[PDB]
């Protein structure tokens, strides 16, 4: 559900 | 921040294509973008264009006709190819890549590669006196030589106080030019034999030039 | 089309707070992020502010970015000024097509001696050069501080639009600055105007010298 | 695990990304 922005 | 391995030629001949590259070492070449910038030495920053991972390209209208931006994901590099070059394209070129220590990103630039554009072969200077008129200035114009540098001294080194030698200028021709000047008391004009001693080692040239009043 | 204009020079003494403005000519400045680049001599520009007001780690809290939609400008404030803050500063933003646009650049001087106006000596073409079919007016500028000038050349009190090359201010022995400007002509062009001027502007005041083919 | 940008991120405007 959650993805981290790089 | 990012070490970006910027690479390119020191010297390019007019109407050649100037080509530069930068590479990444973090495996990211398939993502993010590259911006290209250049700086004529002693002048401001000019942006050339951008290529990104949508695979859109953005160009400076002044250069779009002549600019090609490309990414080779195999070599992990971006390339900038600038065609139909003139001496006006002499500049330090920079690639800029986003650095992202987290969610936010800011651009990190390459070391910079100075590209000189010139058709010229090795040539020694033509030296011309800058004749004078309590005190007067006199000098020499050291004109149209390539490559750098020139040494310039006065009275074979006997004169040094009150001497200014200025940094060289690259001219439209692709040849450099430079000046040296001395400030002296007027009464010396008919008394001292003022001379420029100019040595352009690249061409094995030595020139001695007397600077008498007008 | 759109330009971001900056002051050519900003000066302040240690411990003082200095502001560098960046004003956008058309469209809303607040519509695109503004970045601030610092450039120390001979090194590539690095970010001191990005996304209007964000600081990289390693940049002091003394550096502050701000936006003012009423003046359509961005500003970089540096408080508690230190000698290490001495550099050139460029704002960077974008236009409606997302092309980068840089400001013209601001030289920031941390004042360590009193203001010194330039001394100007202008030389005409030499006889030996003219009969080699080249003409070069040589304008030498020296003993000025802070190390920022603009040079303009005039032909019969009209601005010269071509043939000019100028050097960056260079630190002379006494930590004042020197610069040189060159106006290249043909001998026929040299003798086609009654007089020529070299106009040297420093800290809002202009020093001028003129020559004539006589 | 990650959302990385494909183009320059913009003030007050959406832009394209990809999941990785």
């Amino acid at each position: 559900s959650k993805y981290r922005l790089i | 921040q990012l070490q970006l391995q910027e690479s390119g030629p020191g010297l390019v001949k007019p109407s050649e294509t100037l080509s530069l590259t930068c590479t990444v070492s973090d495996g990211s070449i398939r993502d993010y973008w590259w911006n290209w910038i250049r700086q004529p030495p002693g002048k401001g920053l000019e942006w050339i264009g951008r290529i990104d991972s949508v695979v859109n390209t953005y160009y400076n209208p002044s250069l779009k006709s002549r600019v090609t931006l490309s990414v080779d994901t195999s070599k992990n590099q971006v390339s900038l190819r600038l065609s139909s070059v003139t001496a006006a394209d002499t500049a330090v070129y920079y690639c800029a890549r986003p650095y992202c220590p987290g969610s936010a990103c800011y651009d990190s630039w390459g070391q910079g590669v100075l590209v000189t554009v010139s058709s010229a072969s090795t040539k020694g200077p033509s030296v011309f006196p800058l004749a004078p008129s309590g005190t007067a200035a006199l000098g020499c114009l050291v004109k149209d030589y390539f490559p750098e540098p020139v040494t310039v001294s006065w009275n074979s080194g006997a004169l040094t106080s009150g001497v200014h030698t200025f940094p060289a200028v690259l001219q439209s021709s692709g040849l450099y030019s430079l000046s040296s000047v001395v400030t002296v008391p007027s009464s010396s004009l008919g008394t001292q034999t003022y001379i420029c001693n100019v040595n352009h080692k690249p061409s094995n040239t030595k020139v001695d030039k007397r600077v008498e009043p007008k | 089309e759109v330009v971001f204009t900056q002051p050519h020079s900003v000066s302040g003494s240690p411990g003082q707070t200095v502001t560098i403005s960046c004003t956008r000519s058309s469209g809303s400045l607040d519509s695109e992020y503004v970045q601030w680049y610092q450039q120390r001599p001979g090194r590539a520009p690095t970010i001191v502010i990005y996304r209007d007001n964000q600081r990289p780690s390693g940049v002091p809290d003394r550096f502050s970015g701000s936006i003012d939609s009423s003046s359509n400008s961005a500003s970089l404030a540096i408080s508690g000024l230190k000698s290490e803050d001495e550099a050139d500063y460029y704002c960077q933003s974008a236009d409606d097509s997302y092309n980068w646009v840089f400001g013209g650049g601001t030289r920031l001087t941390v004042l360590s001696q009193p203001k010194a106006a330039p001394s100007v000596t202008l030389f005409p073409p030499s006889s030996e050069e003219l009969q080699a079919n080249k003409a070069t007016l040589v304008c030498l500028i020296s003993d000025f501080y802070p190390g920022a000038v603009t040079v303009a050349w005039k032909a019969d009190s009209s601005p010269v639009k071509a043939g000019v090359e100028t050097t960056t201010p260079s630190k002379q022995s006494n930590n004042k600055y020197a610069a040189s400007s060159y106006l290249s002509l043909t001998p026929e062009q040299w003798k086609s105007h009654r007089s020529y001027s070299c106009q040297v502007t420093h800290e809002g005041s202009t020093v001028e010298k003129t020559v004539a083919p006589t």
